[PDB]
DNA sequence: ATACGCGGCCGCCCATCAGAATCCCGGTGCCGAGGCCGCTCAATTGGTCGTAGACAGCTCTAGCACCGCTTAAACGCACGTACGCGCT
DNA sequence: GCGCGTACGTGCGTTTAAGCGGTGCTAGAGCTGTCTACGACCAATTGAGCGGCCTTCGGCACCGGGATTCTGATGGGCGGCCGCGTAT
C-alpha cells in the first residue's frame, strides 16, 4: 500500500577510474525506478540522496553490485574478448524490450467511479497489460487511457453494449432445427478464406450437431483442425443461436496459438482464458460472475468461450461440474488412453451435451484405447482368422459415424516435398565394452560397482536400447576414450570420436551446412541436449534448446525468433514428447533422429512439427538406425505395431412500464429492439409485437392532445368577444379606466389563456401516461440526429453553434461556456437523455469536473438545459 | 496472538500434533534404501509397502528419540536438543555403548 | 425618454414504483450398517485305541527351627570440606 | 565464572544381629505303581467363512421462494432571478 520500490528498469549516468563504487552511482548514476503496487507506466530517475529511507532498498544495491563488475568486464578489462562485449550490451537491450511491452495495454477489465480528495469522483479502468496474466492490473483514470489506446476503450464499450450473453439461446433442447448444407464461406471469417477441405469438415461437425451425437475428429498432424472448431464454434452460435458458454480444454503448449486463432478468425465472440494461480484465480471470478454473489443459478453471463490448460482441470475440477456445459473441445485427445484415467472420469462428472475430441492418435496399437475412445463419446457401446470379415463387417459399419479419415491429397500440392533417410551406424572401440561388458559385472561392477545395482535392468532393455549408440549417458565414459591425462581441439575431438552417430551428424551437418538447410535434432533423452549445447557453441553455430523445464513466457520468445524471415539460427534442438508436445515449424527442412522413440508414431508427430503446409522446401529425415544392438528389433516390434492403422403472450402492464420511459430517454426505438432485450430493460418478444405498441402509444398520445387544444381554443374565442364589448365602454367613458371592476372579461380571459395542467390518458397497463411528454422528445431527439448526422458525420465533436445565441449561465458554480453546450448536446446524442455519469465520465467529452450530480448543474438542471437549447435551434418557441 | 517472543514454538508443536502425515519426504528415503541394500546383496527388488513401512518405523522410532533427549534437555537447565543429549539416551537405552 | 411586467429557476413538502434482504421452508452428497450370497473347504460329528497323567503309597531329602559362642558389620554422632545449586 | 552454603564422606566409639556350625523334626518333593479318561486319528456330512461385488438412508453443508423495506425520478405551488423590453 506504500510508496516503496517494486523492481530495476533502467539504469544512466547522472554526471558531466578503474571500478565504479556504489559513490560513484549515488554521485554520478541515475537510476529508473518502478515504484511498487503502480503500473510500469510512471518509472522515475532517482538515486538514494533523492528519495533517502524508502521501504524496499535490496534490489537497486546487488543490481548496482551487477553493475560495477559489468563495468569492469565491457571496457575496464583485456581478458574481455570480441563477442563478451556484445552480451554484456545486449542484456541492456533485452532487459528493456521485456520492460517495454508492459506499457501498452490489452484489455480493460471493469470501469469504477471512485471519489478524490478534492471533493470530486473520476471514472477509473482496470487495465490488463501485455503478455502478463491478470494480475497487478491497477487501476487508472480514463484521461489518458483513450488518450494512448484508443482501440482498447472503443471494443471495451463494444462488449459492453454487444448484448449477446448466454440468456437468450434458443430452446433447442427437445429437438433441433433442420440443418442447411454450407456451399460458400459464412460472413463471420474476417481471416481470409479457407479452402475447399475446411468448410465441409465444418459442414459434419455441424451436421452431426443437429443429430445430438458427437464425433472424432481424425485428420492429419495439421489440416487446419483448428480453423475446423473455431468455425464450428462460430456457426453454431450465429446458426442455431447458442450463446451456451462452451468449454474448450487445450495444452498449455498450443494455447497462444489458439487465442490469436480465436481473435482474427472470429471477432465478435470474445475469449477469456483461464491460465492464473492463487490472484487470477480471484480475477476470473470477477468477471465470471454479474453483480457479486446470485440466488440459485441467476448469474447474469458474461463470457461463452474458454480455454483450460490440463493442470488446472484437475485442481478445480469442482467449480466446472456444477455450471452446465453442453459443448465440449479438447485438444490432441490421445490422452484418454487408458479407462483408467483420471481425467478420465473427471469429464464424466461435467453436465455436457455434445463432445469434441480432434487428435490424430493411431486407434490400432491397443484395442483399450479404441475401445475408451468408444466409451468416452459414447458411454455404453462397444481376431478369428475366418470370422474376421464377420468382424470388420460389425466394426466399419459401427466405427465409421464418430470417425475422420481424411489423407493429405490437400494444400500439399504447393508445399515442397518429404522425405526421410534411415542410417545404419556398427560399433566403436570404447563402444564394444560397453555394449559387451554391461550385460554382465564383470568391469561394470570394478567401475562404479555400487551403482550397478539399481541400473543393471534399466541398462538390458530399457537403457541398451537407449545406451547402444551412445555410451555416454553414465559417469565412467569420459575420460575413456580419452587416451590422455587445457586442450580444446582434442575435447571437441574426442567427443565427436567415440560415436558412429555423431560423426555421421557432423559431416551432413557440414554437407548441407554450406549448401543452406535448416536442421532438426530429435533426442529422447534431456541430457544429450546439454551435451550438444556444450560443442555447437564450441564450433560457432547459433542455436536454442527446446526442453521439457522452460517457462511459457520464455518457450514463446524463442518459437518466434525462429521462425521471422531473418534468422541466423539453422539448428534447432527438441525433445519427443517435449518437442512433438505442440506448436509448429514452417521455416525448418531437415529433421535427424538419433534413436527411435520406443515406439512407432512418436517421431511420425515428431517430424510433423517441421513437416506442416507452410513449408516450401521440399522436407528431409534421417533415422540413426544401430546396427548390431537392441535398437534393431524395437525397431521391428515398432513396425509390428503400426502394421494396421485404420409468440410469448401478449405485453403486461409492466413491460407498458418499461417501454415509456425508454421512449423518453431514447426517442424512436423501433431500430434497437435487441440491443435492450439482451439487457435487463425488455422480456423476449417478437419484433413487431412491440413495434406496433411503441406506434399506437404515441397515436393514443396525439388524439388527446388535439382534443383538449380544440376545446380550449373555442371557449378563448368567446371570451375575446365579451372582450371587445367592455373595450368600446371603457373609451366611451360609461366605465373609466382608472376605476374598473375586480371581475370583468379582461382577467377572465387571461386566467384561462396562462392554463397551467398536464395532459392525461390511459394505455392498458399504465396509469395517466403524458401525451405531450412524449411527443415532445421524439421529434427534438429526431431532429438533433438529422442535423449532425448530414454534416458532422464522420466525427460527431466538431459539432458548432456559431452565431447562434443560448443563455448565459453566469452563477453555476463551474466553468460554463458555449463549448461545454456543444458537448452537452453530443452527448445525449450520443447515450441518451437522463444518462448523465455516462456523458460526464466519457474521456472524448472533457466535461467531466464541471458536472455535479450546493454544486450546480445537478441532474435536472441538465434536464432543464436540452429541452430549452433543442426547441430554440428548431424554431420551437414560436 | 499476544506478542511475537517465542509465539510459533509451541504453536507449530500443536498443528503437527493433530496431524498424522510423514514427517520426512516418501522420495529421498525411498533411494536411501534401496542404495545401502545393495551393498550387502546385489539385484534387489522392493514391495511398494515395504519402505512405507520402513518410514513408519524409523520417524517413530526417530520421534520416541528425540522424546527422551528433551527430557535429558530439561533436566540440563536447557530447552535445547544437543548433540550429545542424543546419546546418553542411546546409551542407556543400550544401542549406543 | 422612463416605468411596469415576467419568465423560467428553484427550495419546498408531497406523491409512486421498483429493488434489496430476511425469514419461511429445502435438496444433496457422504458415511456406515445391511443384505444378499455362493461356491466350499475347514470345523463337527460319530467312533476306535492307547496312552498321559491323575492318584494313591511310599521314603527319603532339605527346609525349618532353635541355640549360643564370637565379631564383623552396622549404628549414630561429631566436624569440616568440597560439592550442589544459584546468580550473573 | 564465581561464590555461598550446606550436606554428605570419613572417623570412632557404641551397639546390635548376621553368620557359624550343632541338633532335631517332619513336610513336602520325588519316586513309584496301577486305571482309565480324554485326545489324537480316520471317516463323511454340513454351513460358517472368504472373495466378489455393489446398497440405501441419514447427516453435513450448501440452497430456494415470497413478502417487505429502502432508494430514485416526478410534480404542482409559493418564491425569487434582477435584467431585457415595450409604451407613453
Ligand atoms: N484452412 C486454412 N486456411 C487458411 N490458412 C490456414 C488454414 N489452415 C492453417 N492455416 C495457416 O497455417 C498456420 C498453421 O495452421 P495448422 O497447420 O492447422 O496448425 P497446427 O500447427 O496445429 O497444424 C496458421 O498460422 C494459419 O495462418
Ligand atoms: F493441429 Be496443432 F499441432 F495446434
Amino acid at each position: 500500500d506504500f510508496h516503496g520500490i517494486d523492481i530495476v528498469i533502467n539504469h544512466r549516468l547522472k554526471t558531466s577510474k578503474t571500478v565504479p563504487d556504489l559513490n560513484n552511482c549515488k554521485e554520478n548514476y541515475e537510476f529508473l525506478i518502478k515504484w511498487t503496487d503502480e503500473s510500469h507506466l510512471h518509472n522515475t530517475w532517482e538515486t538514494y540522496e533523492s528519495i533517502g529511507q524508502v521501504r524496499g532498498l535490496k534490489r537497486l544495491d546487488n543490481y548496482c553490485k551487477q553493475f560495477i563488475i559489468e563495468d569492469q568486464q565491457v571496457r575496464l578489462d583485456p581478458y574481455v574478448t570480441a563477442e563478451d562485449i556484445e552480451i554484456m550490451d545486449m542484456e541492456r537491450e533485452r532487459r528493456l524490450d521485456e520492460f517495454e511491452e508492459f506499457h501498452v495495454p490489452e484489455r480493460i477489465i471493469d470501469s469504477q467511479r471512485a471519489s478524490l480528495e478534492d471533493g470530486t469522483s473520476q471514472l477509473q479502468y482496470l487495465v490488463k497489460w501485455r503478455r502478463l496474466n491478470y494480475d497487478e492490473a491497477t487501476w487508472e483514470n480514463a484521461t489518458d487511457i483513450v488518450k494512448l489506446a484508443p482501440e482498447q476503450v472503443k471494443h471495451f464499450q463494444n462488449r459492453e453494449n454487444s448484448k449477446i450473453l448466454p440468456q437468450y439461446s434458443s430452446n433447442y433442447t427437445s429437438q433441433r432445427p433442420r440443418f442447411e448444407k454450407l456451399s460458400v464461406q459464412p460472413p463471420f471469417i474476417k481471416g481470409g478464406e479457407l479452402r475447399d477441405f475446411q468448410l465441409t469438415g465444418i459442414n459434419w461437425m455441424a451436421f452431426l450437431w443437429s443429430k445430438g451425437d458427437n464425433g472424432i475428429l481424425a485428420d492429419e498432424m495439421g489440416l487446419g483442425k483448428t480453423v475446423q472448431t473455431v468455425a464450428f464454434i462460430s456457426w453454431l452460435i450465429f446458426a442455431r443461436r447458442q450463446n451456451g458458454p462452451h468449454i474448450i480444454v487445450v495444452p498449455l503448449s498450443t494455447m497462444p496459438a489458439w487465442l490469436d486463432t480465436f481473435e482474427k478468425w472470429a471477432p465478435d465472440l470474445n475469449c477469456i482464458c483461464y491460465m492464473g494461480n492463487q490472484k487470477s484465480r480471484d480475477t476470473i471470478r470477477e468477471y465470471e460472475f454479474y453483480t457479486n454473489p446470485r440466488a440459485k443459478g441467476k448469474k447474469t453471463m458474461k463470457f461463452n468461450v474458454l480455454l483450460t490448460t490440463y493442470e488446472y482441470i484437475l485442481k478445480d475440477r469442482a467449480e466446472l461440474g456444477s455450471i452446465k456445459w453442453q459443448f465440449m473441445a479438447v485438444d490432441e485427445a490421445h490422452r484418454l488412453k487408458n479407462a483408467e484415467s483420471s481425467l478420465y472420469e473427471s469429464l464424466n462428472s461435467f453436465k455436457v451435451a455434445n463432445r469434441m475430441l480432434i487428435t490424430g492418435t493411431p486407434l490400432q496399437n491397443n484395442i483399450k484405447e479404441l475401445a475408451a475412445l468408444v466409451n468416452f463419446l459414447m458411454p455404453g457401446r462397444f481376431n478369428q482368422d475366418e470370422e474376421q470379415e464377420e468382424y470388420i463387417h460389425d466394426l466399419h459399419r459401427r466405427i465409421q459415424p464418430f470417425i475422420l479419415r481424411r489423407l493429405k491429397k490437400d494444400v500439399e500440392k504447393s508445399l515442397p516435398s518429404k522425405t526421410e533417410r534411415i542410417l545404419r551406424v556398427e560399433l566403436s572401440d570404447v563402444q564394444t565394452e560397453y555394449y559387451k561388458n554391461i550385460l554382465t559385472k564383470n568391469y561394470s561392477a570394478l567401475t562404479a560397482g555400487a551403482k550397478g545395482g539399481h541400473f543393471s535392468l534399466l541398462n538390458i532393455m530399457n537403457e541398451l536400447k537407449k545406451a547402444s549408440n551412445h555410451p555416454y549417458l553414465f559417469d565412467n565414459a569420459e575420460e575413456r576414450v580419452l587416451q590422455k591425462f587445457m586442450t580444446r581441439e582434442n575435447v571437441l575431438r574426442g567427443l565427436i570420436m567415440s560415436s558412429g552417430k555423431m560423426v555421421l551428424l557432423d559431416q551432413l551437418l557440414t554437407r548441407l551446412k554450406k549448401d543452406g538447410h535448416r536442421v532438426l535434432i530429435f533426442s529422447q533423452m534431456v541430457r544429450m541436449l546439454d551435451i550438444l549445447g556444450d560443442y555447437l557453441s564450441i564450433k560457432g553455430i547459433n542455436f536454442q534448446r527446446l526442453d521439457g523445464t522452460v517457462p511459457s513466457a520464455q518457450r514463446r520468445i524463442s518459437i518466434d525468433h525462429f521462425n521471422s524471415p531473418d534468422s541466423n539460427d539453422f539448428v534447432f534442438l527438441l525433445s519427443t514428447r517435449a518437442g512433438g508436445l505442440g506448436i509448429n515449424l514452417m521455416t525448418a527442412d531437415t529433421v535427424v533422429i538419433f534413436d527411435s522413440d520406443w515406439n512407432p508414431q512418436a517421431d511420425l508427430q515428431a517430424m510433423a512439427r517441421a513437416h506442416r503446409i507452410g513449408q516450401k522446401n521440399h522436407v528431409m529425415v534421417y533415422r540413426l538406425v544401430s546396427k548390431d544392438t537392441v535398437e534393431e528389433e524395437v525397431l521391428e516390434r515398432a513396425r509390428k505395431k503400426m502394421i494396421l492403422e485404420y409468440d410469448m403472450d401478449s405485453i403486461g402492464e409492466s413491460e407498458v412500464r418499461a417501454l415509456y420511459k425508454a421512449i423518453l430517454k431514447f426517442g424512436n426505438l423501433k431500430e434497437i429492439l435487441d440491443e435492450l432485450i439482451a439487457d435487463g430493460t425488455l422480456p423476449v418478444k417478437s419484433f413487431e409485437k412491440y413495434g406496433e405498441t411503441y406506434d399506437e402509444m404515441m397515436e393514443a398520445a396525439k388524439d388527446c392532445v388535439h382534443e383538449e387544444e380544440k376545446n380550449r381554443k373555442e371557449i378563448l374565442e368567446k371570451l375575446e368577444k365579451h372582450a371587445t364589448a367592455y373595450r368600446a365602454k371603457l373609451k366611451s367613458g360609461e366605465i373609466k379606466a382608472e376605476n374598473q371592476p375586480k371581475d370583468n372579461p379582461l382577467t377572465r380571459l387571461s386566467l384561462k389563456k396562462r392554463e397551467k395542467k398536464a395532459v392525461l390518458f390511459n394505455f392498458k397497463g399504465v396509469k395517466s401516461l403524458n401525451a405531450e411528454s412524449l411527443l415532445s422528445r421524439v421529434e427534438d431527439l429526431k431532429y438533433l440526429k438529422n442535423l449532425i448526422n448530414s454534416n458532422y458525420k464522420d466525427d460527431p465533436l466538431k459539432f458548432s453553434l456559431g452565431n447562434n445565441t443560448p443563455k448565459p449561465v453566469q452563477n453555476w458554480s463551474s466553468n460554463w461556456t458555449k463549448e461545454e453546450d456543444e458537448k452537452l448536446l453530443i452527448g445525449v446524442f450520443k447515450y441518451g437523455y437522463g444518462s448523465w455519469t455516462q456523458i460526464r465520465d466519457d474521456p472524448f467529452l472533457g466535461i467531466t469536473d464541471k458536472i455535479f450530480l450546493k454544486k450546480v448543474p445537478g441532474a435536472i438542471h441538465l434536464g432543464r438545459r436540452v429541452d430549452y437549447l433543442l426547441s430554440f435551434l428548431r424554431g420551437g418557441l414560436n | 496472538h499476544r506478542y511475537r517472543p517465542g509465539t510459533v514454538a509451541l504453536r507449530e508443536i500443536r498443528r503437527y500434533q493433530k496431524s498424522t502425515e510423514l514427517l520426512i519426504r516418501k522420495l529421498p528415503f525411498q533411494r536411501l534404501v534401496r542404495e545401502i541394500a545393495q551393498d550387502f546383496k546385489t539385484d534387489l527388488r522392493f514391495q511398494s509397502s515395504a519402505v512405507m513401512a520402513l518410514q513408519e518405523a524409523s520417524e517413530a522410532y526417530l520421534v520416541g528419540l528425540f522424546e527422551d533427549t528433551n527430557l535429558c534437555g530439561i533436566h540440563a537447565k536447557r530447552v535445547t536438543i544437543m548433540p550429545k543429549d542424543i546419546q546418553l539416551a542411546r546409551r542407556i537405552r543400550g544401542e549406543r555403548a
